[PDB]
DNA sequence: TTTTTTTTT
């Protein structure tokens, strides 16, 4: 039976998903000490979270009722549940995040028998370091830092899928952009001419991107350093 | 006329590592420290070896001189041979065991070598930068290799060179590519590309023979789990003042730093550097590739001369006498400088911070050795800056906005009080500074910050510095007919920020003049102080060591001292009301008392403040007060 | 081009 592995690491995808499904359906420990920005939800106006239930199962009710599309995942709760999964999340965020999402969407669909306009998305938080203490070992790992916002840019459109049209017979094809790259068609399957297509930019699909500039806090620093 | 038999050279190098030794200090045996460091690399407690070429030169081994000369003359090649011999030594130590996996590249290599399993194949498939994962650096101490920035010319390309200088500019650490790894789409093969220099060009088409013959047109995609990165940093280093020719300005040079030698320097440090001089890939640009760096600001170990003092105790009088022994007298002034070199404790009760360090202002008549004392303090302190009143702007003291003409960007540039952070700033000719330049230090002397809001910049900088200042009275001499406020022409807001204010007179007297003349003429005869009483005095190096030891303590105040301190403050504040020639007194005074008491407890190396230290602080403040009314 | 800053006359 063919099986999928993360390249060079021997992590298999599905065995993580089993444990994360258990975490979502079962964790209820920390709810005596719920935090200030996390203790309210809503169907309309505002409502208060109940202690006694599995916590993320309770938080999914907001996604059903108020149609919120994201979950804030406190990583301290996951570390309390299982360090063996917490280490994988921090070490490989670019590989495991596309599947813990799917576990959340599966549990939502099973619980409520319902679909939504966009997928429910994860946001892990509360993993702390300094901007100078980063090393080449930390590339593609999960980190958290703090500072003050000085400037924000205007929005940039970032394409996800282009749209080609044949110049000779007005046939049209979609083409996904992935790994930063698009693939251009060469032969028109309708009229059988070659090197024939032209990209139509405004028939294609884009996403939002923004740049934000962040500044060091001056408090922690050693002698003589500027922020 | 060239030698390329690498196996014989490897044999010589391995014989050096096997046979260098140092005798044990108890005489129990011999240490073989280089192979101990090799075994530390083998068990992965280490990342680099620093080799001293002079040890190779003075080893008791055949062809040792020839090996040292070959290393020095073609250092860029001999690094590879040293890495190869250390790799062979590591495998001989390790045997059939495996080194531990610690990072993702180690995990990838250990997994992939046994995927390949499931020496010719290993060496053909993998480049040696990827197979070997440690660093090798060289050093020299002999004066044959000492040069300036100015002297490094065309004869020095490819050679090992050593020098000494000051750091102007330094970048932050960045990831630098060493080996790229690519994988093919269709045929799942891998390409390894080592990178040399500051550029590389990625290959496009797959080279594997089956893919090429099938014409499968598989693209190559780069992967950063298999690729190798290394810490990189860039510096600019300037000539030291003694190295410059007569009537000339110092020159500068660019330095590239890799790996474990990064983050050893910041701006405002003096360094000793060993490295290799190279071009950039018919007229060429050049740089220096650093091999070893040493801070001369910095350099559980204790010297025997310090051990004698630490066993002796009662060191306060000797420590006071040891500050600038060429200068006769001024024992209490030297004690005040000794307290300013140490300082008190920082306090942060309930969010409110209080400054811990001590500020001293010296004044006096001309020719009474103020500049000599400031120069000795600047040599004695670890991190310190020296400025004059005329040569400095209020932007050169604090921080500046710099407009880069190449890019158009704005940036900040830290001044003297920023560079001296954690240390001492000496300000000479303090009375001749302009008022609008002088008023910049008001925030630094009490809040220890600099805050800026200009152009497109808004920040705060830390400036945790003590200030020692020297001046003349208001018309060049003390006038006994005018008041204290007329003699000391400073505003009260600035005057309250100094913990101690002193006056040093010069008055003619037929015995003291002869005694001073005897002392100065002896110094001019012999080049050293008289020491007619044959008492002990402390060297500058071990005095620096002792002050560095004193800074580690944080003695706590006894709550029994409360009534003595508070009653002293009230009694001090009575006189400023009921005097004919008063001075300004404010609530900062009692904090000054607490600072000086904790400073003398630090000098004693005790952990609890004594009433003796409180009394000595009161005695010094009384002396400082009495200095400002001579012959009254 | 116009704008903002720090040394010099
Ligand atoms: N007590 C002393 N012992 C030894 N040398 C002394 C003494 N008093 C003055 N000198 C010498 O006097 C010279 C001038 O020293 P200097 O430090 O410039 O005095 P000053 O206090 O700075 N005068 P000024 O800067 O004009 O206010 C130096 O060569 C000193 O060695
Ligand atoms: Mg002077
Ligand atoms: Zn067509
Ligand atoms: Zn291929």
């Amino acid at each position: 039976q063919p099986r999928l592995y993360v390249w060079g690491t021997r992590i298999c995808v599905a065995d993580v998903q089993r444990s994360f499904r258990d975490f979502l359906t079962t964790f209820k420990i920390s709810q005596l000490a719920e935090d200030e920005n996390m203790m309210t939800g809503h169907d309309e106006a505002l409502h208060e979270i109940d202690v006694n239930h599995p916590y993320y199962m309770e938080r999914l009710l907001e996604c059903n009722d108020a149609e919120v599309t994201h979950i804030n995942l406190n990583l301290k709760h996951l570390n309390a549940f299982s360090e063996a999964l917490y280490r994988k999340v921090i070490a490989y965020p670019a590989d495991v995040i596309p599947y813990l999402d799917i576990v959340v969407n599966e549990v939502f669909a099973e619980r409520f028998n319902r679909t939504l306009a966009q997928s429910i998305e994860l946001r892990p938080f509360n993993a702390t370091r300094n901007m100078r203490g980063l090393n080449p070992n930390d590339v593609d790992q999960l980190i958290t830092i703090s500072g003050m916002v000085t400037r924000t840019s205007s929005l940039i459109p970032e394409m996800r899928s282009g749209y080609f049209q044949c110049a000779v017979c007005a046939f049209g094809i979609e083409s996904e952009v992935d790994k930063g790259r698009i693939e251009e068609p060469v032969v028109c399957t309708n009229c059988s001419n070659t090197h024939c297509f032209q990209l139509v930019h405004n028939r294609s699909v884009f996403l939002d991107k923004q740049v934000v500039k962040l500044q060091e806090s001056p408090d922690d620093m050693p002698s003589g350093e500027t922020p | 006329t060239y030698n390329t038999d690498w196996a014989a050279e490897k044999t010589k190098i391995r014989s050096f590592f096997d046979e260098y030794y140092v005798d044990n200090e108890d005489g129990s045996g011999k240490a073989f420290p280089y192979r101990d460091q090799v075994f530390e690399i083998a068990r992965r407690d280490k990342q680099a070896i620093v080799v001293n070429v002079d040890h190779i030169k003075e080893s008791d081994i055949p062809d040792a001189l020839e090996l040292s000369e070959a290393i020095t003359s073609n250092t860029k090649r001999y690094e590879v041979l040293f890495k190869d011999t250390i790799s062979d030594m590591i495998q001989d130590y390790l045997g059939d065991k495996q080194a531990p996996v610690i990072d993702a590249l180690d995990a990838y290599m250990f997994q992939r070598l046994h995927m390949d399993r499931n020496l010719q194949d290993k060496r053909k498939k993998y480049p040696p930068q990827l197979l070997q994962r440690f660093e090798v650096y060289f050093t020299t101490d002999d004066a044959a290799h000492e040069t300036c920035v100015r002297n490094i010319k065309a004869t020095e390309i490819g050679h090992l060179v050593s020098m000494k200088g000051v750091v102007i500019r330094a970048t932050e650490v960045k990831p630098c590519v060493e080996v790229m790894t690519y994988t093919c789409d269709t045929c799942a093969a891998e390409v390894y590309q080592p990178v040399k220099g500051m550029q590389f060009t990625p290959p496009v088409n797959c080279p594997n023979k089956e893919c090429v013959e099938a014409k499968a047109n598989g693209r190559l995609h780069m992967q950063l789990r298999g690729s190798k990165f290394v810490k990189f940093q860039e510096l600019k280093i300037q000539e030291l003042s003694e190295q410059v020719p007569v009537g000339s300005i110092p020159r500068t040079m660019t330095v590239h730093v890799y790996g474990e030698m990064t983050r050893k320097c910041n701006t405002g440090n003096v360094v000793h550097v060993s490295g290799v001089f190279l071009p950039i890939m018919l007229v060429a640009d050049t740089y220096l590739e650093a091999h070893y760096i040493n801070n001369l600001d910095d350099n559980g170990v204790q010297s025997a001369e310090l051990e004698v003092l630490r066993r002796k105790g009662d060191n306060y009088e000797t420590l006071a006498a040891s500050i600038a022994p060429e200068i006769f007298g001024h024992v209490d002034v030297k004690k005040c400088l000794l307290m300013a070199l140490v300082g008190g404790n920082d306090n942060s009760s309930n969010g409110m911070k209080i400054r811990g360090c001590i500020n001293v202002l010296m004044m006096g008549d001309p020719g009474v050795a103020k500049s000599q004392l400031l120069g000795y303090v600047n040599r004695l302190a670890p991190r310190s800056q020296y400025t004059t009143g005329r040569g400095s702007s209020g932007v050169g003291l604090t921080a500046a906005v710099m407009k880069d003409p190449v890019t158009g960007e704005m940036s900040l540039e830290g001044g003297a009080l920023v560079l001296a952070d954690g240390g001492i700033c000496c300000i000479d000719e303090f009375d001749k500074m302009m008022d609008h330049d002088r008023t910049a230090i008001h925030e630094v002397m009490e809040q220890q910050t600099i805050s800026i809001a200009k152009a497109g910049i808004m920040t705060t900088l830390n400036a945790r510095t003590a200030i020692i200042a020297a001046a003349n009275p208001a018309y060049g001499r003390y006038n006994p007919n005018r008041s204290i406020e007329q003699n000391v022409d400073l505003p009260a807001a600035l005057l309250s920020r100094f913990d101690l204010i002193l006056l040093m007179q010069d008055k003619a007297d037929r015995e003291n003049d002869k005694i001073l003349a005897e002392h100065i003429t002896y110094v001019h005869q012999h080049g050293c102080h008289p020491n007619r009483e044959k008492k002990d005095l402390i060297s500058l190096e071990t005095l620096r060591e002792y002050i560095s030891l004193c800074k580690t303590y944080t003695p706590t105040v006894d709550p029994a001292l409360r009534e003595r301190i508070v009653e002293a403050y009230v009694e001090m504040r009575r006189d400023a009301r009921y005097s004919s020639d008063p001075t300004f007194v404010s609530p900062r005074m009692i904090l000054g008392i607490v600072r000086m008491a904790t400073a003398r407890a630090k000098l004693r190396l005790s952990t609890i403040v004594d009433e003796s230290d409180v009394e000595e602080a009161l005695r010094l403040m009384q002396f400082a007060k009495d200095s400002l009314r001579p012959e009254q």
